[PDB]
């Protein structure tokens, strides 16, 4: 079947305040390129058609940028169908608005609109579909985590989720955000590896039942609430990547981390000189030390660009 | 017969930027404007013009013009119709080498990295044009130039290249092996390109190249199409004494032969050339 995606193009945490006041925190440029133009390109790299884009906060800028972007032309094999409504206050309202409209009819990718990644969801998607027909809707989601190391700039110490995973079947048994914590409480009912080297990366591959599981239980608001509230009750599994980058841009710290990772070519098909958005005003030449200079830059005399300059 | 030399000196006077061989072409073409004895007259013009300048370029640039016109005489023969097809073909040849330095600059200025530091010998109106096109493409570099005794042409080049706002250093003539590690690439202008692809340039070019291959610095030569001379030296003695000498004992040769193994590329008029490729072109320029 065709692969769909839901792209929540309004992050519902008031996190980039006051930069979110004058530009939406999905349209602010990462490395001369808006964040959505990464995640949209990400979905186009995955093999995604029908990438629904949900905009609530300042949808005028987002829609007027999307229609002048690469993926709104008919040449793109990733149709968008921007859904604009002010009713959404959280991700729960977005996935509840998926129902009563039935936009998804197979398993879909739920990126959160500011993801930046070169992940290939074909191994993970085929593993998800393999244990979806096999156990007859036991699984509802397949979270995508990056095999990180806990002392990394990309790990903000504001997400840092620890999980308890059954290593033979990759099922997530426990999940909690370790924002303020020194010792981690794991209940003994889940008896089984316990992993902290997992960058969250927010590329869940949730089946349409998840959109069902957000509507009947109206109390949910976000994906963290969903994973916590269903691991107490219908089986979130996971897939861990090691050779591909993935991280969203939740706050301005991890903005700096992901922008320094993109410049240093960690997201290799999405380097600034690749010009993955086909704009004429963003061409570059990767010179020697990840020094990219655009067209007609006119560097001065005696100025030194040491490394990682765009 | 004597006004020929006067006109050639005049073409030097009201055009110093014009090459010596092109001046020979122009004065010989005017002499052409004044059957098969006319070929003998043009050969006498070659002899008298080479007798007063003695550069390789003059006795080669004029010698291709003895062949670029005699190629048309292979197609057809006449008495005054052949003279007019000679003048409309020679004018084409002459206006096709007025564009030589620009083509060489367009090919060669892409070989200079940004922030490079080139090393050049005495004074070339082609190397100067390569650097003039390289600063017009917003590249910034450093130029090392040897003063290149006895006529101190390096100081003339550095005075002619300081107007381009380039950091230029008039290094001592002996200090090529010293600053040679401070050089990313070597650009010299040949006074003649011999049949094996090597060059004949002002004295000191050879030891610039021998140091270059000692440190694997690329040695680029920017010659022109009319400088392709048919000589084949095997050592520095095999260069004729016509070309070496312009006139406790002094020696003073003025040119020396650079072996083709020392040359990385030639940026001639007719495209970028491997040193081997030159030989083919010479065959094509003389059938
Ligand atoms: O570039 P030009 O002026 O035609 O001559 C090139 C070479 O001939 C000389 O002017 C004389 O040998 C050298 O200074 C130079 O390297």
């Amino acid at each position: 079947p065709p692969l769909q995606a839901v792209l929540v193009a309004d992050s519902f945490d008031r996190r980039f305040f006051p930069i979110s006041k004058d530009q939406p925190r999905v349209l602010l440029p990462l490395a001369n390129v808006a964040l959505i133009d990464y995640t949209l390109e990400f979905l186009t790299a995955t093999g995604v058609q029908e990438t629904f884009v949900f905009c609530c906060w300042k949808a005028a800028q987002i829609k007027e940028h999307l229609l002048k972007s690469k993926w709104c032309r008919p040449t793109s094999l990733n149709v968008v169908r921007i859904i604009t409504s002010e009713l959404y206050r959280s991700l729960g309202d977005v996935l509840r608005d998926v129902d009563a409209k039935a936009l998804v009819r197979s398993d879909f990718l739920l990126v959160y609109g500011d993801v930046i990644s070169n992940i290939n969801i074909t191994r993970a998607l085929e593993e998800h579909r393999l244990r979806r027909k096999l156990e007859k809707n036991v699984s509802v989601m397949t979270m995508i985590f990056k095999e990180s190391s806990p002392s990394h700039p990309t790990r903000c110490h504001e997400d840092n989720v620890v999980v308890a995973v059954d290593s033979t079947t990759n099922r997530v048994l426990h999940f909690q955000k370790t924002q303020g914590l020194r010792r981690f409480a794991f209940p003994l009912s889940l008896f089984v590896e316990v992993r902290y080297d997992l960058l969250d990366c927010h590329i869940s591959i949730c089946s349409p039942q998840v959109a069902q599981l957000f509507t009947d239980n109206f109390d949910y608001q976000t994906r963290d609430d969903f994973v916590r509230g269903l691991l107490v009750n219908n089986q979130i599994h996971m897939h861990v990547t090691a050779k591909e980058y993935g991280a969203r841009v939740s706050n301005l710290h991890m903005y700096s981390a992901v922008c320094a990772d993109v410049i240093r070519r960690w997201v290799y098909p999405l380097t600034p000189e690749a010009n993955f958005t086909d704009s004429t005003t963003q061409s570059c030449t990767h010179s020697r030390h990840n020094i990219y200079r655009g067209p007609e830059v006119s560097l001065g005399h005696g100025s030194i660009l040491e490394e990682n300059v765009l | 017969d004597k006004e020929l030399i006067e006109y050639f000196k005049s073409q030097m006077k009201e055009d110093p930027d014009m090459a010596s061989a092109v001046a020979a072409i122009r004065t010989l073409l005017e002499f052409l404007k004044r059957i098969q004895g006319l070929r003998a007259n043009l050969t006498s013009a070659i002899e008298t013009l080479c007798g007063v300048d003695s550069s390789v370029a003059v006795s080669s640039g004029g010698e291709l013009f003895l062949r670029f016109i005699s190629l048309a005489s292979l197609e057809y023969s006449d008495y005054s119709k052949c003279k007019k097809i000679m003048i409309e073909r020679g004018e084409l040849f002459l206006r096709r080498i007025s564009l030589s330095r620009n083509k060489i600059a367009d090919l060669c200025h892409t070989f200079i990295k940004d922030g490079a530091t080139i090393l050049t010998h005495a004074y070339s109106r082609v190397v100067l044009r390569v650097l003039e096109a390289a600063v017009a493409a917003k590249k910034r570099f450093s130029v090392y130039v040897t003063e290149s005794q006895p006529d101190l042409s390096g100081k003339k080049m550095a005075k002619a290249l300081c107007h381009l706002n380039v950091p230029v250093t008039v290094v001592l003539d002996a200090a090529v092996g010293y600053i040679m590690e401070k050089a990313d690439l070597v650009i010299v202008g040949a006074e003649g390109v011999v049949e094996n692809g090597g060059i004949i340039n002002k004295i000191g070019t050879n030891q610039m190249a021998v140091c270059a291959k000692a440190q694997n610095k690329p040695f680029y030569v920017v010659a022109e199409s009319f400088k392709f001379v048919r000589l084949f030296p095997l050592n520095q003695q095999d260069v004729p004494d016509k070309f070496k000498y312009k006139a406790l004992k002094e020696e003073h040769p003025w040119v020396d032969y650079t072996a083709p193994s020392l040359i990385t590329l030639l940026f001639t008029d007719l495209g970028v050339l491997t040193p081997s490729a030159v030989s083919d072109e010479l065959i094509k320029l003389y059938l």
